[PDB]
DNA sequence: ACTTTTTCCGG
RNA sequence: AGGA
DNA sequence: AAGT
């Protein structure tokens, strides 16, 4: 849902085999993941400032 | 005699059983690592499929035909595929089966391992011949057809590890035991009233000295002495499995101090 | 050589051109298949 | 509400997520199918020109 | 296998262990137009209409269809078609951009008008990878 | 003596062929029993 | 559907010991207890693998083309 | 209106959204081929030479910061304190 | 007498 | 019609 | 399940 800040965080891209966003594991209770076939969205920024944004 | 002992226990074709004593741990569990995972053998990787009108569906069948346990005793003298010369594959490099099949019997016809035959020059090497371990002579059941249904395809068997593939698997289970009376405190026994009166004693508890309580804990001592048994498949007979094992591991540490050599 | 097309439950072969009836030569059944290519297919056994 | 409010966009991608406990918090592990497909638009620098002609 | 994950015996996967077969069976049929203005199971190229699929029709065979055999894609095509107009438009079924595997049977029958009907299985394999549910 | 329409059948009903077919007629009958 | 060839865990070749499962059951009277050790299956892997195999295969052959 | 700097009453203090709106838009500025304020000693990424143009703060934009009335406040980036 | 909301994502 |  |  995203009823949270926190539902929307920013990362750094590890570029890895196999289908699946990979997360670490203390990052599941702010998003409220479990890995039963919960899936998740990806936004790339298209700016050297709108990555300041989320970097920053 | 030397450095780490071996002393068997019981021997047959396809196990055996003995005991691994004046070893390291981390040494006994590397070679049981290299036993699964390491020794090349042979079996079909590329089932080309002319005629199917099998009940089963022709990738159905290729998987089948990979796990087909094959001759894998001069495999030491067949190139693997890739650093051999020819685009595609030969007889220096492989071994190629053919399976042709027909329900001509009113009953089910039957497709077995048997039915392969082998096409390609064996260059005078025991190889290829689809390993045959059955009481009737007949080996694994591929398939089976009613009538008018017939099978056509060739195959062509290279060498690979069972880390590229799990058909390449030399050995099956390999039983790897030590320590039956925890002298080591290496497990915690869980229970409900008595630790040893809830955990069933293992055979091997015979081979070994029990704790006697009125001693305190040996904390200077260390694991030695691995009550093993190795299992083969077919491919490779067991005794095989084991030198070749040995043999494997060396060839990996070999590499390390040549490849340190050329830096 | 030639079978273009086999009849779905008989499985007698066919070879029939299109205008040349969807339909089974003793029996009717318009089912007819389609009979693998002479292109073949190679599998790896993995 | 629907186009407004809310849209559908671009650069982005969805998938079935799994943890992985040697990832860093803050990254999160991107399938190359994906990292493939998802493209930030660089521009043409004297820092970056050599690197730049590398991946073109 | 935290958090509602699993490990899974990659030895097993190879073995056999949960694996599954896959079918989509993909459909179609001629549309006859008032005064017998047919569509045409054919492999189209060019000629005046341009309005085909990017796909390879090279698959198909004279009569618009794979063969039994053939390992598709893509967007390859799995049924050419065509419509005439007041001419080969394009009225070709491509193999689901996202799919991609082998055809299994292609079965060519009459519908009650009398009309070509055309039904294409399409065959996979799939073997238990990363994200797959238990 | 006059025709009134079309009624689906549902299988295995007194009026479908299946409820009168053995397990080889239903093989036969490409239906699986 | 079709006996599998390996047991799953641990690669124990099975696909042969098949018909004779069937025939300690069915010829020699036998339990399948006593069938499954016979043929030598120890291991509860291996054990499982014939025990719970369903052949499905024969049903499909019933059908004509 | 225009409040003047003898008269200003905000933070003395850089606020988290100013600092991360100056590093995108020196950023974008950078990458967009722009003059450079400072040695950049290996320095290849726009962002990480923003944030060392900020740092030696050398950097020659201006926040003006709005109030709710519409008058403002003009803060250099110089001036501008950088505890955060 | 009379109206409007209700978590997020293959055909 | 179905997942979290 | 509420509220003009
Ligand atoms: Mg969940
Ligand atoms: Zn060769
Ligand atoms: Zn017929
Ligand atoms: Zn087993």
């Amino acid at each position: 849902p995203s009823l949270h800040k926190m539902s929307m965080m920013a990362h750094r891209v590890k570029v890895i085999p196999y289908s699946t966003f990979r997360l670490n594991l203390s990052v599941t209770s702010p998003y409220n993941a479990d890995f039963d076939g919960d899936e998740m969205n990806l936004h790339v920024p298209q700016s050297e400032e709108t990555r300041a944004e989320l970097s920053q | 005699e030397e450095g780490p002992q071996v002393k068997i226990r019981e021997a047959s074709k396809d196990n055996v059983d003995f005991i691994l004593s004046n070893v390291d741990l981390a040494m006994a569990n590397s070679l049981r690592r290299v036993m699964i995972a390491e020794i090349p053998t042979l079996a079909i990787d590329s089932v080309e499929v002319e005629t199917n009108t099998t009940v089963l569906a022709d990738e159905f069948i290729a998987h089948r035909l990979g796990l087909i346990p094959l001759q894998s005793m001069d495999i030491e003298q067949l190139e693997y595929s890739r650093d051999c010369f020819c685009e595609d594959h030969c007889d220096k490099c492989s071994v190629v089966l053919t399976l042709q099949a027909f329900g001509e019997s009113e009953s089910t016809t039957n497709v077995y391992s048997k039915d392969l035959v082998i096409v390609s020059n064996l260059m005078g090497r025991n190889i290829g011949h689809p390993i045959i371990q059955d009481k009737e002579g007949n080996g694994v059941l591929i398939c089976k057809l009613r009538k008018g249904q017939e099978l056509k395809l060739t195959c062509v068997a290279k060498k690979g590890i069972a880390k590229e593939h799990a058909k390449w698997g030399p050995a099956a289970a390999i039983e790897f035991e030590y320590d039956p009376w925890n002298k080591l405190k290496h497990t915690d026994y869980w229970y409900e009233q008595d630790s040893a009166k809830e955990w069933p004693q293992s055979k091997n508890c015979e081979y070994e000295d029990p704790p006697n309580e009125g001693d305190p804990f040996d904390y200077k001592a260390q694991a030695d002495t691995f009550y093993m048994n190795v299992e083969s498949v077919g491919s490779i007979p067991v005794d095989q499995v084991v030198v070749r094992g040995i043999d494997t591991l060396q060839k990996k540490v070999a590499s390390i101090l040549l490849a340190l050599t050329q830096m | 050589a030639t079978l273009k097309y086999i009849c779905a439950e008989c499985s007698s072969k066919l070879s029939l051109s299109r205008t040349d009836a969807v339909r089974c030569k003793d029996c009717g059944h318009r089912i007819l298949l389609k009979a693998r290519t002479k292109r073949l297919v190679q599998f790896e056994a993995r | 509400r629907g186009n407004l409010m809310g849209k559908r966009v671009d650069f982005s991608a969805r998938t079935v997520i799994s943890g992985d406990p040697n990832l860093e918090l803050d990254q999160v592990g991107v399938p190359k199918s994906i990292a493939k497909t998802l493209t930030y638009p660089e521009v043409v620098t004297p820092y970056n020109i050599d690197r730049l002609t590398q991946l073109v | 296998n935290q958090e509602d994950s699993m490990i899974m015996n990659q030895s097993s996967i190879d073995r056999g262990l949960f694996r599954s077969l896959f079918f989509r069976s993909y459909m179609d049929q001629e549309k006859k137009y008032g005064m017998s203005i047919t569509e045409t199971f054919e492999k189209p190229q060019r000629t005046n209409t341009l309005r085909m699929k990017h796909g390879t029709y090279d698959k198909l065979d004279d009569d618009g269809l794979i063969a039994p055999g053939v390992r598709v894609s893509g967007e390859d095509v799995i049924i050419g078609k065509t419509t005439p107009i007041s001419s080969k438009r394009d009225a070709s079924t491509p193999l689901r951009s996202t799919e991609n595997g082998i055809v299994d049977q292609v079965l060519v029958t009459t519908n009650q008008d009398g009309l070509k009907f055309v039904k294409v299985r399409v065959r996979t394999t799939k073997i238990p990878q990363i994200g797959d549910k238990f | 003596k006059v025709f009134i329409g079309r009624l689906p059948i549902m299988l295995r009903s007194k009026n479908c062929y299946l409820s009168e077919a053995t397990e080889s007629d239903l093989y036969k009958l490409k239906e699986c029993p | 559907m079709i006996v599998p060839v390996r047991c799953f865990s641990c690669g124990k070749v099975v696909g042969d010991k098949w018909e004779s499962y069937l025939n300690l059951l069915q010829e020699d009277e036998l339990d399948e207890g006593t069938a499954l050790s016979r043929l030598g299956l120890k291991r509860y892997c291996c054990r499982r693998m014939i025990l719970t195999h369903v052949d499905l295969i024969e049903k499909f052959l019933r059908y004509n083309p | 209106k225009a409040i003047p700097k003898d008269q200003r009453a905000t933070t003395p203090y850089m606020t988290k959204y100013e600092r991360a709106r100056i590093l995108g838009t020196r950023a974008l500025q950078i990458s967009m081929n722009a003059p450079v304020f400072v040695d950049l000693e290996g320095e290849t990424d726009p962002l990480r030479i923003a944030m060392k143009e900020l740092a030696e703060k050398k950097i020659p934009l201006v926040i003006r910061r709005y109030l709710p009335d519409g008058s403002f406040e003009d803060w250099s980036v110089e001036e501008l304190i950088v505890d955060l």
